RNA sequence: AGCCAGGAUGUUGGCUUAGAAGCAGCCAUCAUUUAAAGAAAGCGUAAUAGCUCACUGGUCGAGUCGGCCUGCGCGGAAGAU
Protein backbone atom coordinates (compact mmCIF):
# COMPACT_ATOMS: atom_id res chain seq x y z
CA UNK A 1 0.00 0.00 0.00
CA UNK A 2 2.26 2.49 1.42
CA UNK A 3 5.34 3.73 -0.85
CA UNK A 4 7.98 6.41 0.01
CA UNK A 5 10.10 8.40 -1.94
CA UNK A 6 13.55 9.16 -0.27
CA UNK A 7 17.34 10.25 -0.49
CA UNK A 8 20.42 8.65 0.64
CA UNK A 9 22.29 10.55 3.78
CA UNK A 10 25.46 11.31 2.46
CA UNK A 11 26.55 13.10 5.74
CA UNK A 12 25.75 11.61 9.16
CA UNK A 13 25.64 13.44 12.58
CA UNK A 14 23.63 16.04 14.71
CA UNK A 15 24.81 19.19 12.75
CA UNK A 16 23.87 17.42 9.46
CA UNK A 17 20.52 16.08 11.37
CA UNK A 18 19.53 19.22 12.49
CA UNK A 19 20.46 21.26 9.07
CA UNK A 20 18.58 18.27 7.58
CA UNK A 21 15.19 18.94 10.28
CA UNK A 22 15.53 22.52 9.65
CA UNK A 23 15.48 22.05 5.71
CA UNK A 24 11.86 20.22 6.72
CA UNK A 25 13.32 16.68 6.12
CA UNK A 26 13.94 14.09 8.69
CA UNK A 27 16.28 10.97 8.88
CA UNK A 28 15.79 7.56 9.83
CA UNK A 29 17.63 4.03 9.03
CA UNK A 30 16.37 0.70 8.24
CA UNK A 31 18.25 -2.36 10.13
CA UNK A 32 17.60 -5.96 10.62
CA UNK A 33 18.59 -9.26 8.83
CA UNK A 34 22.09 -9.70 7.10
CA UNK A 35 22.27 -7.04 4.89
CA UNK A 36 24.60 -3.56 6.54
CA UNK A 37 21.84 -1.12 7.48
CA UNK A 38 20.56 1.87 5.54
CA UNK A 39 20.09 5.77 6.67
CA UNK A 40 17.82 7.49 4.92
CA UNK A 41 16.79 11.22 4.83
CA UNK A 42 13.23 11.86 3.81
CA UNK A 43 10.93 14.00 3.71
CA UNK A 44 8.36 15.31 6.82
CA UNK A 45 5.20 16.50 6.07
CA UNK A 46 4.80 13.73 4.10
CA UNK A 47 4.97 10.73 6.76
CA UNK A 48 3.74 13.24 9.57
CA UNK A 49 0.67 12.82 7.57
CA UNK A 50 0.54 9.28 6.90
CA UNK A 51 1.39 8.04 10.22
CA UNK A 52 -1.58 9.48 11.85
CA UNK A 53 -3.45 6.30 10.13
CA UNK A 54 -3.54 3.07 11.92
CA UNK A 55 -2.95 1.03 9.00
CA UNK A 56 0.91 2.83 9.53
CA UNK A 57 1.57 0.88 12.14
CA UNK A 58 0.22 -2.42 10.96
CA UNK A 59 0.69 -2.55 7.26
CA UNK A 60 3.90 -3.45 4.95
CA UNK A 61 5.64 -0.44 3.54
CA UNK A 62 7.71 -0.08 0.43
CA UNK A 63 10.18 2.67 -0.59
CA UNK A 64 12.04 3.54 -3.08
CA UNK A 65 15.72 4.51 -2.43
CA UNK A 66 17.98 4.55 -5.63
CA UNK A 67 15.05 2.70 -7.44
CA UNK A 68 15.61 -0.22 -5.76
CA UNK A 69 11.61 -0.85 -3.97
CA UNK A 70 12.12 -2.33 0.03
CA UNK A 71 9.65 -4.25 2.07
CA UNK A 72 9.51 -3.15 5.31
CA UNK A 73 7.57 -2.63 8.87
CA UNK A 74 7.31 0.38 11.43
CA UNK A 75 8.92 -0.80 14.88
CA UNK A 76 9.43 2.59 17.04
CA UNK A 77 9.89 6.68 16.42
CA UNK A 78 11.95 8.99 18.15
CA UNK A 79 8.94 12.05 18.41
CA UNK A 80 9.91 15.22 19.13
CA UNK A 81 8.36 16.23 22.80
CA UNK A 82 5.85 18.89 22.70
CA UNK A 83 5.44 19.91 19.18
CA UNK A 84 3.35 18.01 16.69
CA UNK A 85 6.22 16.32 14.83
CA UNK A 86 8.79 13.49 14.16
CA UNK A 87 12.79 13.18 14.52
CA UNK A 88 13.44 9.66 13.54
CA UNK A 89 12.34 6.12 12.37
CA UNK A 90 13.59 2.77 13.04
CA UNK A 91 12.50 0.54 10.34
CA UNK A 92 12.94 -3.48 10.50
CA UNK A 93 13.35 -5.05 6.89
CA UNK A 94 11.34 -8.05 6.14
CA UNK B 1 -1.83 19.09 49.60
CA UNK B 2 0.21 16.02 47.58
CA UNK B 3 3.32 15.50 49.63
CA UNK B 4 5.43 13.02 50.61
CA UNK B 5 4.92 10.86 53.71
CA UNK B 6 8.35 10.64 54.70
CA UNK B 7 11.59 11.83 53.38
CA UNK B 8 15.11 10.79 53.60
CA UNK B 9 15.82 14.50 54.49
CA UNK B 10 14.50 17.35 55.27
CA UNK B 11 16.26 20.12 52.80
CA UNK B 12 17.50 19.37 49.16
CA UNK B 13 19.62 22.02 47.16
CA UNK B 14 18.22 24.71 44.64
CA UNK B 15 19.48 22.33 41.92
CA UNK B 16 18.85 23.24 38.15
CA UNK B 17 15.92 22.48 35.38
CA UNK B 18 18.20 21.72 32.01
CA UNK B 19 17.01 19.19 29.66
CA UNK B 20 13.74 17.74 28.46
CA UNK B 21 11.43 15.42 29.78
CA UNK B 22 10.78 11.36 29.89
CA UNK B 23 7.38 10.58 30.55
CA UNK B 24 6.23 11.14 27.03
CA UNK B 25 4.25 8.80 25.40
CA UNK B 26 0.65 8.63 26.67
CA UNK B 27 0.34 5.16 28.50
CA UNK B 28 -2.53 4.90 30.75
CA UNK B 29 -5.23 6.26 29.16
CA UNK B 30 -7.15 7.76 25.81
CA UNK B 31 -5.97 11.89 26.22
CA UNK B 32 -3.51 13.44 27.83
CA UNK B 33 -2.01 17.48 29.09
CA UNK B 34 1.55 17.83 28.18
CA UNK B 35 3.88 20.68 29.50
CA UNK B 36 4.91 22.72 26.59
CA UNK B 37 6.70 25.22 28.92
CA UNK B 38 9.64 24.97 31.74
CA UNK B 39 9.27 25.62 35.07
CA UNK B 40 8.04 24.23 38.53
CA UNK B 41 4.39 23.66 39.70
CA UNK B 42 3.19 23.75 43.70
CA UNK B 43 0.84 21.09 44.60
CA UNK B 44 -1.59 23.76 45.54
CA UNK B 45 -1.88 24.34 41.80
CA UNK B 46 -1.78 20.40 41.23
CA UNK B 47 -4.82 20.33 43.20
CA UNK B 48 -6.86 23.06 42.19
CA UNK B 49 -6.83 21.34 38.89
CA UNK B 50 -7.54 18.04 39.74
CA UNK B 51 -10.65 19.70 41.14
CA UNK B 52 -11.14 21.27 37.79
CA UNK B 53 -11.21 18.38 35.86
CA UNK B 54 -13.27 16.22 38.45
CA UNK B 55 -15.69 19.01 38.42
CA UNK B 56 -15.89 19.21 34.29
CA UNK B 57 -16.31 15.43 34.14
CA UNK B 58 -18.27 15.80 37.28
CA UNK B 59 -17.21 12.54 39.22
CA UNK B 60 -17.25 10.22 36.07
CA UNK B 61 -14.00 8.93 34.09
CA UNK B 62 -10.89 7.66 35.39
CA UNK B 63 -7.91 10.71 35.75
CA UNK B 64 -3.66 10.20 36.29
CA UNK B 65 -1.50 12.13 37.94
CA UNK B 66 1.92 10.97 36.13
CA UNK B 67 3.46 13.93 38.83
CA UNK B 68 4.21 14.39 42.28
CA UNK B 69 6.87 16.62 43.66
CA UNK B 70 9.24 15.07 46.70
CA UNK B 71 11.22 18.83 46.24
CA UNK B 72 10.71 21.47 48.57
CA UNK B 73 11.10 24.92 48.53
CA UNK B 74 12.80 26.25 51.72
CA UNK B 75 11.85 30.09 52.23
CA UNK B 76 13.17 32.36 54.82
CA UNK B 77 10.65 34.35 56.82
CA UNK B 78 10.17 38.04 56.25
CA UNK B 79 12.56 40.67 58.34
CA UNK B 80 15.24 37.60 58.55
CA UNK B 81 18.93 38.89 57.65
CA UNK B 82 20.67 36.47 55.42
CA UNK B 83 23.03 33.71 56.01
CA UNK B 84 22.29 32.24 59.71
CA UNK B 85 21.00 28.78 58.35
CA UNK B 86 19.21 27.65 55.35
CA UNK B 87 15.40 28.22 55.90
CA UNK B 88 12.69 26.47 56.83
CA UNK B 89 10.20 24.51 54.48
CA UNK B 90 7.04 26.03 53.13
CA UNK B 91 6.09 24.54 50.33
CA UNK B 92 6.77 21.62 48.44
CA UNK B 93 7.45 21.55 44.12
CA UNK B 94 7.59 18.89 41.52
CA UNK B 95 10.56 19.70 38.58
CA UNK B 96 8.76 20.10 34.81
CA UNK B 97 10.92 19.63 32.23
CA UNK B 98 9.09 20.19 28.29
CA UNK B 99 7.47 17.64 27.11
CA UNK B 100 6.17 16.08 30.39
CA UNK B 101 2.56 14.61 30.36
CA UNK B 102 1.00 16.06 33.62
CA UNK B 103 -2.31 14.59 33.55
CA UNK B 104 -4.45 11.85 31.86
CA UNK B 105 -7.70 10.75 30.99
CA UNK B 106 -9.97 7.62 30.19
CA UNK B 107 -13.53 7.04 30.14
CA UNK B 108 -14.86 10.68 28.74
CA UNK B 109 -15.63 11.84 25.16
CA UNK B 110 -13.04 13.70 23.20
CA UNK B 111 -14.27 17.12 22.67
CA UNK B 112 -14.80 17.15 27.13
CA UNK B 113 -11.47 16.05 27.33
CA UNK B 114 -10.33 18.97 25.30
CA UNK B 115 -12.88 21.42 27.15
CA UNK B 116 -11.38 20.06 30.95
CA UNK B 117 -8.12 20.30 29.58
CA UNK B 118 -8.42 23.33 28.48
CA UNK B 119 -10.11 24.80 31.95
CA UNK B 120 -6.96 23.66 33.85
CA UNK B 121 -4.67 24.51 31.83
CA UNK B 122 -5.36 28.45 32.74
CA UNK B 123 -4.97 27.27 36.75
CA UNK B 124 -0.96 26.61 35.73
CA UNK B 125 1.91 28.57 34.98
CA UNK B 126 3.28 27.13 31.70
CA UNK B 127 1.73 26.65 28.37
CA UNK B 128 -0.09 23.19 28.20
CA UNK B 129 -1.39 21.16 25.14
CA UNK B 130 -3.42 18.20 24.27
CA UNK B 131 -2.72 15.10 23.11
CA UNK B 132 -4.22 11.42 21.94
CA UNK B 133 -3.03 7.85 22.48
CA UNK B 134 -0.76 6.83 20.37
CA UNK B 135 1.74 4.07 19.33
CA UNK C 1 -60.17 13.99 24.97
CA UNK C 2 -58.21 10.70 25.39
CA UNK C 3 -56.27 9.92 28.57
CA UNK C 4 -52.38 10.22 29.14
CA UNK C 5 -50.06 7.01 29.27
CA UNK C 6 -48.32 8.33 32.49
CA UNK C 7 -51.71 8.00 34.21
CA UNK C 8 -52.44 4.55 33.34
CA UNK C 9 -49.67 2.95 34.88
CA UNK C 10 -51.51 3.45 38.26
CA UNK C 11 -54.40 1.17 37.26
CA UNK C 12 -52.83 -1.10 34.95
CA UNK C 13 -49.04 -1.53 35.75
CA UNK C 14 -48.59 -1.91 39.71
CA UNK C 15 -46.97 0.91 41.10
CA UNK C 16 -48.80 4.04 42.80
CA UNK C 17 -46.51 6.46 42.72
CA UNK C 18 -44.11 7.63 39.85
CA UNK C 19 -40.33 6.56 39.22
CA UNK C 20 -38.09 7.35 41.69
CA UNK C 21 -35.51 5.20 40.18
CA UNK C 22 -35.68 5.50 36.17
CA UNK C 23 -32.32 2.97 35.13
CA UNK C 24 -30.79 2.61 38.69
CA UNK C 25 -33.29 0.33 39.98
CA UNK C 26 -35.99 -1.78 38.06
CA UNK C 27 -39.34 -1.89 40.34
CA UNK C 28 -41.97 -3.91 38.63
CA UNK C 29 -42.36 -5.60 34.65
CA UNK C 30 -44.80 -5.06 32.22
CA UNK C 31 -45.39 -7.24 29.38
CA UNK C 32 -47.22 -7.04 25.64
CA UNK C 33 -50.91 -8.37 27.57
CA UNK C 34 -51.27 -5.09 29.52
CA UNK C 35 -51.08 -2.73 26.55
CA UNK C 36 -52.46 -3.94 23.07
CA UNK C 37 -55.59 -3.46 24.00
CA UNK C 38 -55.09 0.12 25.44
CA UNK C 39 -54.09 1.10 22.11
CA UNK C 40 -56.62 -0.96 20.37
CA UNK C 41 -59.06 1.35 22.33
CA UNK C 42 -57.15 4.70 22.05
CA UNK C 43 -57.47 4.83 18.05
CA UNK C 44 -59.28 7.77 17.80
CA UNK C 45 -56.33 10.43 18.05
CA UNK C 46 -53.13 8.81 17.35
CA UNK C 47 -50.40 9.10 14.48
CA UNK C 48 -49.78 6.16 12.16
CA UNK C 49 -52.35 4.38 9.91
CA UNK C 50 -50.46 0.74 10.92
CA UNK C 51 -50.95 -0.34 14.51
CA UNK C 52 -47.47 -1.20 14.47
CA UNK C 53 -46.39 2.20 14.37
CA UNK C 54 -47.45 3.43 17.79
CA UNK C 55 -47.16 -0.23 19.01
CA UNK C 56 -43.42 0.46 20.30
CA UNK C 57 -44.69 4.14 20.70
CA UNK C 58 -46.87 3.69 23.07
CA UNK C 59 -44.49 0.99 24.97
CA UNK C 60 -40.89 3.39 24.31
CA UNK C 61 -42.76 6.23 26.61
CA UNK C 62 -43.10 3.63 29.88
CA UNK C 63 -39.41 2.88 29.95
CA UNK C 64 -37.46 5.55 32.01
CA UNK C 65 -39.81 4.47 35.11
CA UNK C 66 -37.25 1.47 36.02
CA UNK C 67 -39.94 -0.80 34.35
CA UNK C 68 -38.82 -3.94 32.22
CA UNK C 69 -40.65 -5.06 28.84
CA UNK C 70 -41.53 -8.21 28.48
CA UNK C 71 -41.89 -9.54 24.93
CA UNK D 1 -20.15 47.44 28.49
CA UNK D 2 -17.26 45.68 29.98
CA UNK D 3 -13.67 46.54 29.52
CA UNK D 4 -12.06 43.05 29.99
CA UNK D 5 -8.77 42.20 28.74
CA UNK D 6 -9.97 38.83 26.74
CA UNK D 7 -12.83 38.74 25.38
CA UNK D 8 -15.46 36.54 24.44
CA UNK D 9 -18.44 35.64 21.68
CA UNK D 10 -21.21 35.23 24.59
CA UNK D 11 -24.22 33.85 22.45
CA UNK D 12 -25.33 33.24 18.81
CA UNK D 13 -25.70 36.77 18.39
CA UNK D 14 -22.48 37.91 19.73
CA UNK D 15 -20.08 39.37 16.98
CA UNK D 16 -16.15 40.40 17.02
CA UNK D 17 -15.81 43.67 14.98
CA UNK D 18 -12.10 45.77 15.04
CA UNK D 19 -12.82 49.36 15.62
CA UNK D 20 -9.88 51.85 15.10
CA UNK D 21 -7.21 49.17 16.12
CA UNK D 22 -9.50 48.35 19.23
CA UNK D 23 -11.32 44.74 19.51
CA UNK D 24 -14.88 45.41 20.26
CA UNK D 25 -17.90 42.75 20.52
CA UNK D 26 -21.80 43.73 20.04
CA UNK D 27 -24.66 41.40 20.34
CA UNK D 28 -27.69 42.13 18.79
CA UNK D 29 -29.87 40.19 21.67
CA UNK D 30 -28.37 40.90 24.95
CA UNK D 31 -26.49 44.08 26.21
CA UNK D 32 -24.44 42.53 28.55
CA UNK D 33 -22.09 41.12 26.09
CA UNK D 34 -20.77 44.61 24.85
CA UNK D 35 -16.98 44.89 25.39
CA UNK D 36 -13.73 46.08 24.69
CA UNK D 37 -10.02 46.29 24.94
CA UNK D 38 -9.96 42.34 24.05
CA UNK E 1 -25.89 13.49 7.43
CA UNK E 2 -26.54 12.83 3.90
CA UNK E 3 -24.63 10.33 2.17
CA UNK E 4 -23.91 9.96 -1.87
CA UNK E 5 -25.18 6.43 -1.29
CA UNK E 6 -28.22 7.95 1.00
CA UNK E 7 -29.07 10.56 -2.26
CA UNK E 8 -28.93 6.97 -4.49
CA UNK E 9 -30.88 5.50 -1.98
CA UNK E 10 -34.07 7.69 -1.79
CA UNK E 11 -33.71 7.61 -5.91
CA UNK E 12 -33.65 3.79 -5.52
CA UNK E 13 -36.41 4.09 -3.82
CA UNK E 14 -38.69 5.96 -5.48
CA UNK E 15 -38.10 4.81 -8.65
CA UNK E 16 -39.88 1.19 -8.50
CA UNK E 17 -42.87 2.59 -6.97
CA UNK E 18 -42.58 5.07 -10.09
CA UNK E 19 -42.27 1.91 -12.27
CA UNK E 20 -45.73 0.45 -10.58
CA UNK E 21 -47.60 4.23 -10.57
CA UNK E 22 -50.94 4.37 -12.07
CA UNK E 23 -50.91 8.18 -11.99
CA UNK E 24 -49.69 10.80 -9.75
CA UNK E 25 -50.11 14.35 -8.26
CA UNK E 26 -46.83 16.72 -8.28
CA UNK E 27 -48.26 19.72 -6.08
CA UNK E 28 -47.07 23.51 -3.77
CA UNK E 29 -47.30 22.48 -0.38
CA UNK E 30 -45.96 25.83 0.62
CA UNK E 31 -47.16 26.19 4.49
CA UNK E 32 -49.14 22.88 5.76
CA UNK E 33 -49.44 22.17 9.23
CA UNK E 34 -48.40 18.89 10.73
CA UNK E 35 -52.05 17.89 12.25
CA UNK E 36 -52.81 19.07 8.41
CA UNK E 37 -50.31 16.62 7.38
CA UNK E 38 -50.91 13.87 9.11
CA UNK E 39 -54.71 12.81 8.13
CA UNK E 40 -53.69 13.67 5.30
CA UNK E 41 -51.03 10.01 5.49
CA UNK E 42 -53.80 8.14 6.96
CA UNK E 43 -55.73 8.54 3.86
CA UNK E 44 -52.71 7.69 1.98
CA UNK E 45 -52.95 4.17 2.54
CA UNK E 46 -56.50 4.45 3.54
CA UNK E 47 -57.34 4.60 -0.23
CA UNK E 48 -54.20 2.87 -1.23
CA UNK E 49 -51.80 5.99 -1.69
CA UNK E 50 -48.19 6.27 -2.03
CA UNK E 51 -46.94 9.69 -1.33
CA UNK E 52 -43.09 11.10 -0.94
CA UNK E 53 -41.90 14.36 -0.30
CA UNK E 54 -38.34 14.43 -2.48
CA UNK E 55 -35.73 17.02 -3.17
CA UNK E 56 -37.21 18.31 -6.27
CA UNK E 57 -34.64 18.28 -8.26
CA UNK E 58 -33.87 14.97 -7.28
CA UNK E 59 -36.31 13.48 -9.32
CA UNK E 60 -35.49 13.54 -13.49
CA UNK E 61 -33.16 10.87 -12.02
CA UNK E 62 -35.99 8.17 -11.39
CA UNK E 63 -38.44 9.75 -13.88
CA UNK E 64 -35.78 9.64 -16.67
CA UNK E 65 -37.10 6.51 -17.48
CA UNK E 66 -39.54 6.93 -20.02
CA UNK E 67 -42.54 6.55 -20.35
CA UNK E 68 -42.38 8.48 -17.04
CA UNK E 69 -40.87 12.06 -18.33
CA UNK E 70 -44.29 12.76 -19.27
CA UNK E 71 -44.43 16.13 -16.75
CA UNK E 72 -40.57 16.05 -16.30
CA UNK E 73 -39.98 20.08 -16.11
CA UNK E 74 -42.14 20.52 -12.95
CA UNK E 75 -39.65 21.30 -10.60
CA UNK E 76 -40.27 25.21 -10.25
CA UNK E 77 -41.19 25.89 -6.11
CA UNK E 78 -41.47 23.50 -3.72
CA UNK E 79 -43.48 20.63 -4.77
CA UNK E 80 -43.89 16.76 -3.49
CA UNK E 81 -45.75 13.88 -5.30
CA UNK E 82 -48.11 11.30 -4.38
CA UNK E 83 -48.31 8.32 -6.94
CA UNK E 84 -51.64 5.97 -6.84
CA UNK E 85 -51.08 2.57 -7.27
CA UNK E 86 -54.76 1.13 -7.14
CA UNK E 87 -57.20 2.25 -9.30
CA UNK E 88 -55.97 5.69 -10.13
CA UNK E 89 -58.22 8.50 -9.33
CA UNK E 90 -58.88 8.82 -5.29
CA UNK E 91 -55.34 10.25 -4.79
CA UNK E 92 -55.07 13.06 -7.29
CA UNK E 93 -58.82 13.37 -5.54
CA UNK E 94 -57.45 13.81 -2.14
CA UNK E 95 -55.44 17.10 -3.16
CA UNK E 96 -58.58 18.48 -5.25
CA UNK E 97 -60.03 17.78 -1.56
CA UNK E 98 -57.82 20.38 -0.44
CA UNK E 99 -57.67 23.09 -3.49
CA UNK E 100 -60.70 24.68 -1.95
CA UNK E 101 -60.85 23.16 1.48
CA UNK E 102 -57.71 24.49 2.57
CA UNK E 103 -57.59 28.11 1.16
CA UNK E 104 -54.03 27.99 -0.33
CA UNK E 105 -51.81 26.85 -3.98
CA UNK E 106 -53.01 25.41 -7.10
CA UNK E 107 -51.71 23.21 -7.97
CA UNK E 108 -48.82 22.74 -10.35
CA UNK E 109 -49.78 18.72 -11.67
C1' A F 1 -25.05 32.78 3.93
C1' G F 2 -29.50 35.48 2.99
C1' C F 3 -35.09 35.29 1.52
C1' C F 4 -39.80 32.37 1.22
C1' A F 5 -42.00 27.99 4.58
C1' G F 6 -42.59 24.32 8.11
C1' G F 7 -40.62 23.15 12.60
C1' A F 8 -46.05 18.47 15.72
C1' U F 9 -48.67 13.59 18.65
C1' G F 10 -48.58 10.41 22.84
C1' U F 11 -46.29 14.71 26.00
C1' U F 12 -47.36 18.36 31.97
C1' G F 13 -41.80 11.91 30.31
C1' G F 14 -41.51 9.96 35.78
C1' C F 15 -40.98 13.46 40.17
C1' U F 16 -39.36 16.61 46.58
C1' U F 17 -43.31 18.28 41.58
C1' A F 18 -45.50 25.23 46.52
C1' G F 19 -45.53 25.72 40.76
C1' A F 20 -42.06 23.08 36.35
C1' A F 21 -45.30 21.66 29.95
C1' G F 22 -37.40 20.77 26.77
C1' C F 23 -38.38 25.05 30.56
C1' A F 24 -33.36 25.68 37.83
C1' G F 25 -34.06 20.67 38.64
C1' C F 26 -32.30 13.69 40.08
C1' C F 27 -32.74 9.77 35.97
C1' A F 28 -32.30 7.58 31.34
C1' U F 29 -32.91 10.51 26.85
C1' C F 30 -36.09 6.42 23.83
C1' A F 31 -41.17 5.65 19.62
C1' U F 32 -45.09 7.55 15.09
C1' U F 33 -45.53 10.77 10.38
C1' U F 34 -42.51 11.85 6.73
C1' A F 35 -37.75 15.54 4.21
C1' A F 36 -37.07 16.82 9.46
C1' A F 37 -38.60 18.00 14.30
C1' G F 38 -33.07 17.47 19.66
C1' A F 39 -38.59 13.82 24.73
C1' A F 40 -33.85 18.94 23.56
C1' A F 41 -29.00 24.20 22.50
C1' G F 42 -30.96 29.16 25.23
C1' C F 43 -33.49 34.13 26.68
C1' G F 44 -38.96 34.33 28.94
C1' U F 45 -42.55 32.74 31.98
C1' A F 46 -46.90 33.07 39.00
C1' A F 47 -47.05 27.97 36.03
C1' U F 48 -48.80 28.35 30.86
C1' A F 49 -48.37 31.02 26.56
C1' G F 50 -45.79 33.93 22.46
C1' C F 51 -41.06 35.01 19.48
C1' U F 52 -35.50 31.78 17.66
C1' C F 53 -32.14 27.65 16.72
C1' A F 54 -30.10 22.07 15.81
C1' C F 55 -33.26 19.76 10.86
C1' U F 56 -35.86 19.66 5.78
C1' G F 57 -37.97 21.72 0.80
C1' G F 58 -37.75 25.84 -2.78
C1' U F 59 -35.73 30.49 -4.83
C1' C F 60 -29.94 32.06 -6.07
C1' G F 61 -25.65 30.13 -8.46
C1' A F 62 -19.06 29.17 -7.55
C1' G F 63 -16.79 28.29 -4.50
C1' U F 64 -17.34 27.38 1.07
C1' C F 65 -16.00 25.95 6.66
C1' G F 66 -12.67 25.97 10.82
C1' G F 67 -8.19 22.46 12.62
C1' C F 68 -2.36 22.29 12.20
C1' C F 69 2.99 24.02 11.02
C1' U F 70 4.78 28.88 10.70
C1' G F 71 7.48 34.67 9.70
C1' C F 72 5.72 39.47 11.19
C1' G F 73 2.31 42.43 13.70
C1' C F 74 -2.53 44.47 17.77
C1' G F 75 -4.70 45.06 22.56
C1' G F 76 -3.07 43.78 27.67
C1' A F 77 0.42 48.72 29.06
C1' A F 78 -1.02 54.01 34.63
C1' G F 79 3.43 58.29 37.92
C1' A F 80 5.21 61.80 39.88
C1' U F 81 10.15 69.14 37.42
MG1 LIG G 1 27.60 21.29 19.08
MG1 LIG H 1 0.27 54.08 23.25
ZN1 LIG I 1 -24.57 38.07 22.13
Amino acid sequence: MFTINAEVRKEQGKGASRRLRAANKFPAIIYGGKEAPLAIELDHDKVMNMQAKAEFYSEVLTIVVDGKEIKVKAQDVQRHPYKPKLQHIDFVRA
Amino acid sequence: MLQPKRTKFRKMHKGRNRGLAQGTDVSFGSFGLKAVGRGRLTARQIEAARRAMTRAVKRQGKIWIRVFPDKPITEKPLAVRMGKGKGNVEYWVALIQPGKVLYEMDGVPEELAREAFKLAAAKLPIKTTFVTKTV
Amino acid sequence: KTPPAAVLLKKAAGIKSGSGKPNKDKVGKISRAQLQEIAQTKAADMTGADIEAMTRSIEGTARSMGLVVED
Amino acid sequence: MKVRASVKKLCRNCKIVKRDGVIRVICSAEPKHKQRQG
Amino acid sequence: ALNLQDKQAIVAEVSEVAKGALSAVVADSRGVTVDKMTELRKAGREAGVYMRVVRNTLLRRAVEGTPFECLKDAFVGPTLIAYSMEHPGAAARLFKEFAKANAKFEVKA
